[PDB]
């Protein structure tokens, strides 16, 4: 997993 | 002031240390929503190249703006509430 798709399940 | 509509849409101040770590990345402004902030943190480490590049959910940031305002060398992006624990200290909230 990208860390792009990662921080995109923060907000 | 008004309730904002939900947690991303909450309008905050950055404190200097984060405000710096925004505009190195090019933000123009003082005052942000909260999904703001967090784009412009996401964009930072990926221009930094902070993140490791085979496990991608970790951060490396010792001693870098972001290590400096989270005060760890390393974190997970998957410790949801400890990130924004973090961030949180580093905001004002403002109206509206």
């Amino acid at each position: 997993t990208s860390f792009x798709e990662y921080w995109x399940l923060l907000p | 002031s008004q309730i904002p509509a939900s947690e991303q849409e909450t309008l905050v101040r950055p404190k200097p240390l984060l405000l710096k770590l925004l505009k190195s990345v090019g933000a123009q402004k003082d005052t942000y929503t909260m999904k703001e902030v967090l784009f412009y943190l996401g964009q930072y480490i990926m221009t930094k190249r902070l993140y490791d590049a085979a496990q991608q959910h970790i951060v490396y940031c010792s001693n870098d703006l972001l290590g400096d305002l989270f005060g760890v060398p390393s974190f997970s992006v998957k410790e949801h509430r400890k990130i924004y624990t973090m961030i949180y200290r580093n905001l004002v909230v403002v109206n509206q």
